[PDB]
This record gives C-alpha cells, structure tokens and sequence, in this order.
C-alpha cells in the first residue's frame, strides 16, 4: 500500500487545481508516466463527496492508444475490490463507434442511404418484432 | 608512503636447498632485499614465514626493526635445520599452512589498519619444492582466499616444479618466475617483482 | 584460479565499419591489440582452458585459429590478421553454427562460450537466426556481445537469451575493462 | 494536457477562458535530450532561399538531399526522416522507385506512402526494431502528419534520431478557413503565429515526442529550415523551460553531425 514520491509532492496543489469546479490545465511528461500519474492523482479524490461521487471520462484519438490507457489502469487497480485491489475499487471500460465494434451490421443492409445510427434502429426493430412474434423469421 | 604495505615472504625450507648447496647465502640475499624494501618507505612492513616439510612456522612476526629481523631470522632457520624431513625425504613443503598463517597475519594487521585507512599486502613465495595431489585442496583453499582478498601471491621458483604455485600466481594476478640461475636470486627479488 | 575448464570462441567483426578511425589508429588495430592482451590474461587466470578464433568479413565466416589450449596460436593469429584487415559486412549465423559445432562436442562440466566484438548493424545471412538462438540456449552455448556505439535489437536479444552479456564500448580504456571482465571465471 | 505546454498562452487563446494552471510532474536534466537545427556551414551554401521550396530544385539537391545523406551515413543509427508532404519526400529520396531519373539520395531507406494498411505498417516497424538502418521509425521517410505519429509502444528504444526535412508547416484554404483567419485577425491581430505556425510546430513536437517518449529515455531531433529562428521564439517546440535548475537545453554548434555523435558517446557512458 503506497504511491509515488512525485504524487505525494504534487497532490495537495493538484486537489487545489481541481477545486475551482469548472476548468484547469496540467503540465506533464512527453508521454511515459503521464496517464498513470493522472490515475494516481485522481486516487486522492475517488470519493471526495460521498453523497454524489463524481466520475472520470478520458478522451482518446485512436483505438491502439486506448489499450495503453486500459493496460496501465488495469495494473493500477489490479481488481475492483480489496479482495485483490489496493488503490481504487474502480470499474473501468473501453469504448468506440458501432462502425468499429460491429462488422456484420455494416455488411448486411448494403445501400448508400444507410447511416450507422439507422442500423442500430433497424437491429432494435428486428429485436422488438422478433421477440413479439417474428423470432422464427425476422 | 601514504599506503601501508605489508609484504609477507614465505621461504620454502625443504632440504632441496641441499641440492642448492647455499641456504646461508639465500638468507643473506633475502635480508638485503628486506632491508631495501623497508628503507624505501616508512609505511612498509615485512613478515617472514618458513614453509617446512613438517609444518609452517613464523620466522618474524618496520625498518627500524631490521637489526631485530636479521637476528630473528638467522636464529629461527638454524633451529629448522633438523634431520627429520631430510633431503628428498619429503619432497613437498607445507605451503598451505604457510599461506594460512600469512593470511591470518595480513587480516589482523588489516583490522588494526581498518581503524585507520586501507592496507596493501602481497605474499612472496620462494619455492624449492614440488606439489602433491594431497596438497591440492588445502593449497587451493588458501589461494582462492587470497584471490578473493585481492592479495597477489608472487612466486620465485628456484627449482622444482610447483604447478600449484604457478596456478596460484595466475589466479591471484601475481607474478611467477622460474629462475634460471638461482645464484641471481637477489636480482630476481629486486627486479622481478 | 583452478576448479573447472573453459571453452571460448572469440568472434571479431571484420566488416568495412571496423576500418574507421574512431577507436585508435582504427577500430581493427585497437581491438586486435587489446584482444592479444586479453588472451594472455585469460589463459593466465584460466590455465586449463581452450579458445578458438573466427572472423566475419566480406559477407562470410573464416577460422583465424582452431580450438586449442596453447595461447601462443591465438596471439600469433591476432598478429597475422592485422595485415589483411577488414572489408564488407558480417556473417554471424554461419559463425554461430561453426562455433556450435565445436562447442557441442565438449563434455558436461566445461563452459560453452562465444565472445563477439561487434561494429556493424545487422548481418548478411539468409538463415532464420531465432531458430539458432533457441538451439544455443538448449545446447548451453552462452554468447556475449561487446558493441561499438551500437544497440541493434536482434544482437542484444541474442546475447540476453543465450545468457545476459550485451555491453557497449566507447573508448580503448573501456574495451580493456570489458575484456578483463570476461577474463574472470565461472562458478563451480 | 499535452505533455509539454509551459508557455501556457495558446490554450487560454483557443478557450477564451482562463483555466487554473499547474505543472504536475518532476522533470529530468536537459542533457538526456539534444534539439539541433541545420542550414549550412560555409558562405557559398546559398541554396536554401525557400522563396519557392516546392519548386527549388537546386535547394532540394543541396543541403536538403546532401545533409540528410551526410548525417544518416555518418550517424549510422535507426533514424526516421519526417517530411512536410509526400511530393517532397518523393523528390528528396530517389529510392528504388524514383519520381524522375534526376533525384539526389542513393542509400537503403524504407518508404511510408498512402494506402498504408494496418498489417503493412507493422512489417516496417518489425524491420526497424530488428536490425539495420531501415524500417518504420528507422531510416525511412514519412510525412509528419501521417500515421507513423501514433508510434509503437515497444520497451526497446527503437528510435534514435529524427531529422525533420523541412519544418512541418500548413496552409489556409481560400474558403471557411480564410473566413476563420479574418475573424482571428479582427480579435488577436497576432493571428498567423498562433493560428498556423505554433499549431504546425506541435505537429512537429508530437512526432519527436513519440520518438523520445518521456523522462526514462534519451534522444535527439533536428530541424531543417531557413526560417528556423522564428520557431525557436515563444517556446513553441519542446526545447522550452520546465525547471530553472536544469542548466538549459541549448543546440548552437559549428557542426551538428559531430555534436550528435559526441552526444551518443556521452549517452553510452551515462
């Protein structure tokens, strides 16, 4: 049970930089250590207010960088609970477009006028109809 | 002179010296060498040990001490001359024992010196005798201890074949010389090492 | 020091890059000269041992000395090599296969060792080098690399996988320290 | 955040809001990094006017093609040459595949052109990490905007030097972009350096940042341009302040190629 000397030196100032409840800017290294040290610096506030507990979201340019965020954060948590975990009893998830995650829905309705939003609407409609009385055929 | 230096000289007593025909001369030469060594620096010290056939013995333990050293050596060797282990009655010598004694002394001197600064020491063997298989474990034990200690073991083989000593120098990073012309003993001691 | 017996195959880079003046007179001259100093110091520290000498030059491997226990052949071979110099590019796979062939023969309690002095960036050999590295580790042939100003990944993995000795040399003083490190025996 | 951002101003400029500021990591000495510039050495080295760098054949042939070949052949390490466009890249390296018979580099490098393929990209990075000068991130050409900017997350310090053959610069299309340039003239007046130059230099800094990765690694990064001093002001590149105690990140020298080889000996020694 510990965290870096760097995190200890710059925690109070970072909690203060966070207090303003709207915005802030942070200087960090060229990449190695930056994202993991953020997770270490948000460990200080993982339950700042018990009556509402705020959440973290991260924005990312491409899919291979997302696995770098997940693999580091998976090492830091080690598990969702004290049963195997020791910094954060957190739950974390990757996501990206329906256009990336799902190949078969792009393939089957092949038409020019077939927006990625529309395909979720179409799949939802087949599921409601199929569940009703079309499961055998739609 | 800043560094204290202890040079231990192990003299192989073996009756091989008979083949030499002289021990008295060898002592005289060794004495001259010691006096020079002590004279070179204040901080130089010397210890002399005899590796005899039966056992190893301490001949002596500073340059001011030299007069004392000379007497102690002459007397000690004469006692050694005894008939037992005569001629090649016993080909080998107890070098392992001598080296053990030398390392003990070096260690003790070092501890005292530890109170102060570092000490540098090296061991010189004047070897007349031959090595034997039985000797291998004991000798190597002492040799390896010296190497770890980083104490060089130099050897001057007047005669005979002590392979272990040759190995001891390579190992220890010391110097080994098989002397052609044993009467040149003084030159080798001064020059060789 | 006595306790066991060593077999070591000294491998030298005789590529065109070894001609360069960066390390005294030129790298070839400074490396062979210090390597002669190492042979006599290793054989003095290791009286019961063997060495064999190989070079890589002009996209091939050549045997400068056969595997033997007399130091004199190896210093005489390092003297004879300097005149014929270096040109072209390595052949490391063929040099590890001839070295393997000699080293595989050796008995149970003796070391298996390859020492490489490396001033290149790759090697000309077509054969799959990873199969040969796997085979070195099974055979217990340990390979060490002393590189000149160079960390190119296949060589570094090859020395780590075979036992853990990829070293960089930036001066004639540093190269004598590295060879003198290799003079040191293994545990028995 | 963006790794570096010490000159601070551009983000509050873009926001029209004033965030709380904070620097929240302990940095390492300047000496593990080296950030060169190249332009010529003697007074006869006049071919780099860059009044029309996209058309100046003599300038492409002279230190733009020739300095790259001198630096790459002398400094034999895995080095990626970043270019401002494909067309420059194609003209500078004759390669196996030449745009003309008249082009001025002859040396084994690898390409990174359009229709990059995710599987094909890896083949080139496998080659650069394994051995030899050439590969992706190795002695290879790529446009700085392109995919090579994602990099690879290898432990091995696969990269050594990057030589930006031209400073990464951008344009402003005579449509919505031109309308934006006018608006920011009206508001800032000092619009050109903020709207285009600084924004292109960060494009540079991402590629060099991806090469050197962070505090636990070492590297260098060179820029090839006539106008390069302008780039050095306002701390628009990584060279700028992080801790006063660091003893500066200076790059002036009478010879770049020698200074980087001396710097690599220094790094092997460390």
């Amino acid at each position: 049970d510990y965290i870096y000397p760097e995190q200890f030196s710059y925690m109070r100032e970072l909690k203060r930089t966070l207090d303003a409840k709207g915005h802030g800017v942070l200087e960090m290294p060229s990449g190695t250590g930056k994202t993991v040290s953020l997770l270490a610096l948000i460990m200080a506030y993982q339950r700042a207010y018990p009556l509402e507990v705020t959440k973290l979201i991260y924005c990312s340019r491409t899919v291979p960088e997302i696995e770098k965020v997940i693999e580091e954060l998976r090492k830091l948590l080690n598990f969702y609970e004290k049963q195997e975990g020791e910094k954060l009893p957190f739950l974390g998830l990757a996501l990206s477009s329906r256009k990336n995650l799902c190949i078969h829905p792009e393939v089957t309705p092949l038409r020019f006028g077939k927006d990625v939003d529309g395909k979720c609407h179409s799949l939802t409609a087949s599921y409601v109809r199929a569940q009703y009385q079309h499961d055998t055929s739609l | 002179e800043d560094e204290l230096n202890l040079l231990v000289i192990v003299v192989d007593a073996n009756p091989i010296w008979w083949g030499k025909q002289t021990l008295s001369k060898c002592i005289d030469a060794v004495m001259v060498l010691g006096n020079s060594h002590l004279f070179m620096n204040r901080s130089n010290k010397l210890a002399v040990i005899a590796s005899h056939i039966q056992e190893s013995r301490f001949l002596y333990p500073k340059y001011e001490l030299l007069t004392s050293a000379n007497e102690v050596i002459v007397e000690e060797i004469k006692d050694l001359m005894t008939k037992s282990d005569i001629k090649g009655q016993h080909t080998e010598t107890l070098l392992a024992g001598s080296l053990a004694k030398a390392l003990c002394y070096i260690h003790r001197m070092n501890k005292e010196v530890k109170d102060n600064q570092e000490m540098k020491s090296r061991i010189l063997v004047i070897k007349a005798a031959e090595d034997s298989a039985l000797q291998y474990m004991n000798f190597m034990n002492v040799i390896f201890a010296a190497q770890k200690q980083n104490i060089l073991i130099d050897a001057c083989v007047l005669d005979s074949d002590s392979g272990l000593l040759q190995q001891a120098c390579d190992i220890t990073g010391g110097l080994y010389l098989k002397v052609p012309q044993m009467p040149s003993l003084l030159q080798y001691l001064l020059w060789v090492f | 020091r006595l306790g066991m017996m060593r077999h070591l195959y000294v491998v030298v880079d005789g590529s065109r890059t070894m001609e360069d003046q960066d390390l005294k007179p030129n790298r070839l001259t400074c490396t062979l000269k210090l390597l002669e100093y190492f042979v006599e110091e290793y054989f003095d520290q290791n009286p019961i041992s063997q060495i064999g000498i190989i070079v890589t030059k002009s996209k091939r491997a050549e045997k400068l000395t056969e595997l033997s226990g007399n130091p004199r052949k190896h210093i005489t071979s390092l003297k004879k090599a300097v005149d014929m110099t270096c040109h072209g590019e390595p052949s490391l796979y063929n040099s590890l296969s001839i070295a393997m062939q000699t080293l595989k023969h050796m008995p149970g309690h003796t070391s298996r060792e390859v020492l490489i002095i490396f001033s290149s960036l790759t090697t000309c050999d077509p054969s799959n080098i990873y199969d040969l590295i796997k085979t070195l580790k099974a055979a217990k042939i340990r390979v060490s690399v002393i590189g000149l100003s160079a960390e190119v990944r296949v060589c570094t993995v090859l020395a780590r996988e075979t036992g853990g000795t990829y070293h960089v040399i930036l001066d004639e003083s540093h190269y004598k320290e590295l060879l003198t490190h290799h003079v040191s025996p293994p545990p028995a | 955040t963006s790794g570096t951002l010490s000159p601070l101003d551009i983000y509050p400029k873009i926001l029209d809001f004033h965030p709380v500021t904070m620097a929240t990591f302990t940095m390492t000495l300047a000496r593990v990094c080296l950030c060169p510039m190249i332009i010529g050495r003697g007074n006869d080295q006049v071919a780099i006017s860059s009044k029309f760098e996209t058309r100046e054949d003599i300038a492409v042939i002279r230190n733009y093609g020739n300095l790259l070949l001198e630096m790459s052949a002398v400094v034999p390490d895995g080095i990626v040459a970043f270019f401002t466009s494909y067309q420059y890249m194609e003209s500078t390296v004759a390669s196996w595949y030449e745009q003309g018979i008249l082009e001025n580099i002859q040396r084994n490098k690898l390409l990174f052109i359009e229709t990059q393929d995710g599987a094909e990209t890896s083949v080139a990075l496998e080659k650069y990490q394994e051995a030899c000068e050439n590969g992706r991130g190795a002695i290879l050409l790529s446009v700085a905007r392109g995919k090579v900017s994602e990099g690879i997350d290898f432990v091995h310090h696969y990269g050594r030097a990057v030589i930006m053959f031209g400073v990464p610069y951008v344009y402003t299309q005579s449509r919505i972009l031109k309308a934006r340039l006018e608006y920011l003239r009206d508001q800032f007046q000092i619009r050109e350096n903020d709207f285009l130059t600084f924004d292109a230099m960060r494009h540079a800094a991402q590629c060099v940042g991806r090469a050197i990765r962070g505090k636990t690694d070492y590297g260098l990064m060179v820029f090839a341009d006539k106008r390069f001093a302008r780039g050095d002001k306002r701390g628009k590149l990584p060279r700028w302040i992080q801790e006063h105690l660091t003893d500066a990140n200076l790059n002036l020298t009478v010879d770049e190629g020698v200074q980087v080889a001396k710097y690599f000996l220094r790094q092997m020694a460390q």
